[PDB]
Formats: structure tokens, C-alpha cells, sequence
């Protein structure tokens, strides 16, 4: 599922409220968002990257995706 | 130094240089220290004291506190609760509530 | 002037000599190095002097020099012979990297 | 210069010492005498109050020229506490992404 908006992930408002404002719409951009880079962003700690990598798990995805072109 | 100085309903005191907040237990002598604000207390009182005597609309109070937030209004209504709670403002008569308007802060003075 | 040490010793810069008013009859004698840096830390009284600023003035104008260990050896002396606490800090102590410290009041007889 | 800090405690720049007095300028209760860094903490403290005194202010003037690893700031300024027995943690105050700031009751000129 690389053709859904992020709002369509289910997210908690936590999660949701925080992703919208590092311009990321399109999982194409998370499945190779960097772990590190993720948790360096403000109001994101392990407990909800945990929950952000269960939902990519249950729908296929998963982060540390190597990828193609747009 | 452009120093300003905020005088409050209560004799509160609001020095803008040291970032304080105390009761006066004299006409302006600080002893009764209610302490330092946080770093969206401070600027939410900055916007209301910017925007003296007018309202200042919760639009751009959130997009001052949050400049690149998509914050819900609930952080709002609760930011404004915890800074008059740690105001001790019970009465909700130092930050008021302009009614269908947005937000006020009552100041008498202002000390340069 | 003669100088009072913690209300029990006394002793005088110029003749170098102690006297406790526990025992009065018995008159402690110290060594000059010893006397001339007790009075030095008496003349700045209770705070701290610097072991290397305390060391030149007691022996360059001895007119000659010694190593460290003098200073460490004539301040052991001072508190053995004062029957000063061996590490409590009841009249003299050191302060590591800092230099030495009095804790005996200072009180002038004339 | 004497700084009177709460539960009757004197810092003294008449002297280098720090002491539990009611009377300023007399020794009583005798604490003892802090470090280099300790005492450098202490003045930066002092002065910037009544303000809080920011994190790299301190690391800066502590340490000018040394690659702090981030937790020497706690470990100093939790032993400086506890040198000036601060058990209750009021003495000297942390307010957070702020700084730090050390309650002074007087400054004796």
C-alpha cells in the first residue's frame, strides 16, 4: 500500500498531528524515512514509532524500505 | 536595556527581562516570588500583551505558539487553563475570555 | 603584636614562640619555616592562600629554594606539634588544588 | 560581596568560604570551601540572578575549551547541591529549556 494518504493510516491524532508537519503525505516517504531520523523529529518517542511500525506491519508495509523513482 | 515591566490586577508583577512572575507583598516589592513561566506561558503572554487593549483572535494566538503545528483547540483551551492556574487566577479575571472574540490580558501598567 | 589562636594558643611573629593556656608552664618551641607560615596564613586570616604564592614568600626571602615536599613536610610538622586533629579540619587544613586553610580564630594582643 | 541563600547559608566573596551564619561576615557552622569549578558555578549562578541562567552559559564558562559530554552538566551541579546540602532540591532551582537558577535572599555590597 504505497498509494494511500497518511491520514488513512489509522494514526492516533498524536502520531497523525506530528507526521503532517514534516511534509509527509504518501507513505513512499516513511517506508524509507529512517528510524533515526524519525525519532529525531519532536513529539515522536519509541512507544508511538512502535505502534507506527505495527500498523505498517499489518497492511504489508515496514520501514527500512529500499526504493525506486516517484 | 529596553526593559519593560508589566503591571497586573492583584499587584501581580511580570518582569520581562528576568522572565518573573511575583505577588507584591508592597506597593512593588518582590518578595513573594511565584516563580518562572514555561516557554508557551511566556508566549502567550507576550501575544496578548503585544495585542493590548484589543482581543487578539485564537487563530493567530495557536499559529504564534505554533508556528508550524497542526494543533488541535483543546492544547489551546488547556494552555490558557494552566497558565491562569499557575497565575493563581480562580476569579478569571487576569486572562479573560473575550466572549466570541478570543483572549485578553488585564494589565494596568507598563514600566520602561 | 602577639596573635591568639582559636582562643587557646598564643604565639608571637618576632620571637617564635607558643604558648597553650591549658598548660602555661610548658612553652612550645617551633621552627622558624613552621612559625613564619602560620604567620602568613595568620596575616590573611581564614581564606585560602595558594601553596605556590605561600611557598615563595616563606623561603625566597630565605634567599634560597626548596622543593614541594618542604612545604608538605613543615605544614605536618605544624599540626603534629599543635596536636591538631590528624584530617579534621579543627585549626589547620589543605584544600587540594586550591592551596592551604586556618580555622583558628585570630585575635591580636597589641 | 555576601549572598545569603536560604536556611540561613552564606556565600562569601569577603572570603572564599561558605557557611551556615546568622551574621554575615562571621564564620559560623562552616560548611567549607568549594572547588574551582564549583565556585566558578557558584558566581555564574549568583550573577545571573535574578534571571535563569541558561545551559550553554554555563557549559561555556565552566568549560571554554573542553568537549562536555552532556552529563557532566547534571553531575556538577547535582554534587554542588549536595555540597550545599540540598536535600530537598530548593536551594537551587531547574527550570526546564530554561536553565538553572540559585535562590539568593540578600546581596551584602
Amino acid at each position: 500500500i504505497l498509494l494511500r494518504p497518511v491520514d488513512d493510516l489509522e494514526l492516533t491524532v498524536r502520531s497523525a498531528n506530528c507526521l503532517k508537519a514534516e511534509a509527509i503525505h504518501y507513505i513512499g516517504d516513511l517506508v524509507q524515512r529512517t528510524e533515526v531520523e524519525l525519532l529525531k523529529t519532536p513529539n515522536l518517542g519509541k512507544k508511538s514509532l512502535t505502534e507506527i511500525k505495527d500498523v505498517l506491519a499489518s497492511r504489508g508495509l515496514s520501514l527500512g524500505m529500499r526504493l525506486e523513482n516517484w | 536595556y529596553v526593559r519593560v515591566i508589566y503591571q497586573f490586577p492583584d499587584n501581580l508583577w511580570w518582569n520581562e527581562a528576568s522572565n518573573q512572575v511575583y505577588y507584591a507583598q508592597d506597593p512593588m516589592k518582590p518578595e513573594r516570588l511565584i516563580g518562572t513561566p514555561s516557554i508557551m506561558q511566556a508566549k502567550l503572554l507576550k501575544i496578548l500583551c503585544e495585542y493590548h487593549p484589543s482581543p487578539c483572535p485564537n487563530d493567530q494566538i495557536i499559529k504564534a505558539l505554533w508556528p508550524h503545528g497542526f494543533i488541535s483547540s483543546e492544547s489551546l483551551t488547556q494552555a490558557i487553563k494552566r497558565t491562569r492556574d499557575f497565575l493563581n487566577d480562580e476569579h478569571k479575571t487576569l486572562i479573560e475570555n473575550v466572549k466570541l472574540q478570543g483572549y485578553r490580558i488585564n494589565i494596568i501598567q507598563v514600566i520602561v | 603584636m602577639k596573635f591568639i589562636l582559636a582562643e587557646k594558643f598564643t604565639f608571637d611573629p618576632l620571637s617564635n614562640t607558643l604558648i597553650d593556656k591549658e598548660d602555661s608552664e610548658e612553652i612550645i618551641r617551633l621552627g622558624s619555616n613552621e612559625s613564619r607560615i602560620l604567620w602568613l596564613l595568620a596575616q590573611r586570616p581564614n581564606e585560602v592562600i595558594s601553596r605556590n604564592d605561600l611557598h615563595d614568600f616563606v623561603w625566597r626571602e630565605q634567599g634560597f629554594e626548596v622543593d614541594d615536599s618542604s612545604l608538605t613536610q613543615a605544614i605536618s610538622t605544624l599540626r603534629k606539634m599543635l596536636k591538631d586533629s590528624t584530617k579534621s579540619p579543627q585549626y589547620v587544613k589543605t584544600v587540594p588544588k586550591r592551596g592551604y586553610q586556618l580555622i583558628a580564630r585570630v585575635e591580636t594582643v597589641e
